């Protein structure tokens, strides 16, 4: 019981980890896709004018 | 898009302004070219210069 305590308290622990890692990097995607579709945008207005 | 939409839209209104001005200019001189233009026309109609 004492080791599945542990083993719980490691899983969160491990959880909150892998969340910030993977927060982390989808907050750098959504920055790379966002200049992505503004460098589109910028493409775009240029061949209209 | 759309504010290069409206931008392309102003350039083409001014475009409409300035040269239908530029065109009414050049349509002035045109008036004149018309006698020997045509007078020449119809010196190479005829033959025989006149």
């Amino acid at each position: 019981l004492a080791d599945a305590d542990a083993m719980h308290a490691k899983a969160l622990a491990d959880a909150k980890a892998e969340s910030e890692k993977v927060t982390e990097e989808a907050k750098q995607d959504s920055e790379r896709i966002a200049a992505q579709l503004s460098e589109q945008a910028g493409s775009e207005a240029e061949r209209i004018k | 898009r759309a504010q290069a939409s409206g931008e392309v839209a102003q350039t083409l209104t001014q475009a409409d302004q300035q040269l239908s001005a530029q065109g009414d200019q050049v349509r002035s001189g045109l008036e004149s070219s018309v006698d020997g233009l045509s007078a020449k026309l119809a010196s190479r109609i005829l033959g025989v210069d006149v």
